[PDB]
């Protein structure tokens, strides 16, 4: 049994950098989402970070709610999240925490594509830091989360899939669960 | 010096 999902999926964006996409959370005035976004396919292999964020500017990102699209006003790197600051405040924010889950805990996963919600599940994380997911392409930045009465917990942020086929990816402040890095290697 | 990645929606 997965949690009800709606408080989430009013906050799910799609952020594209040049030809790459992917999905962010958008809570307050902030997008979250993984800094893997700032690389072309060229980069994705192995990715120098700090010089790739020097050379994106503010308008090189094009963050999208539904129809609409946010202007980015500022951004920064935390670990292996980047943060967008957006000049719209989003309306259906709820309250929220984020919050470092242990292996043997449950969440809800919100499955998402392109910006747009696409289904809802339950995992647990496994001892390995790795987690039996149902992720398809175009699911990177799909969010993890527990319901605590009015409270949203966010504790994961979907980077990728490992070649066995369990997924893998951070807390909200970038953090990998388990011993992984941000390339596609 | 400005990035030139051609953007696609
Ligand atoms: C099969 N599967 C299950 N989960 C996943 C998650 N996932 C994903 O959705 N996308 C990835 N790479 C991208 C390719 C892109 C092509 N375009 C145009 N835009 C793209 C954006 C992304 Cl993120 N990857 C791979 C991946 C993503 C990372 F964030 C990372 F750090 C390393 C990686 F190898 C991926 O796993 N796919």
């Amino acid at each position: 049994m997965a949690f009800p999902s709606g408080k989430v999926e009013g906050c799910m964006v799609q952020v594209t950098c040049g030809t790459t996409t992917l999905n962010g959370l958008w809570l307050d005035d902030v997008v979250y989402c993984p800094r893997h976004v700032i690389c072309t396919s060229e980069d994705m292999l192995n990715p120098n970070y700090e010089d790739l964020l020097i050379r994106k500017s503010n308008h090189n990102f094009l963050v999208q709610a539904g129809n609409v699209q946010l202007r980015v006003i500022g951004h920064s790197m935390q670990n292996c999240v980047l943060k967008l600051k957006v000049d719209t405040a989003n309306p259906k924010t709820p309250k929220y925490k984020f919050v470092r889950i242990q292996p043997g805990q449950t969440f809800s996963v919100l499955a998402c594509y392109n910006g747009s919600p696409s289904g809802v599940y339950q995992c647990a994380m496994r001892p390995n830091f790795t987690i039996k997911g149902s992720f398809l392409n175009g699911s990177c930045g799909s969010v993890g989360f527990n319901i605590d009465y009015d409270c949203v917990s966010f504790c994961y942020m979907h980077h990728m899939e490992l070649p066995t086929g369990v997924h893998a990816g951070t807390d909200l402040e970038g953090n990998f669960y388990g011993p992984f890095v941000d390339r596609q290697t | 010096g400005t990035d030139t990645t051609l953007e696609h929606h």
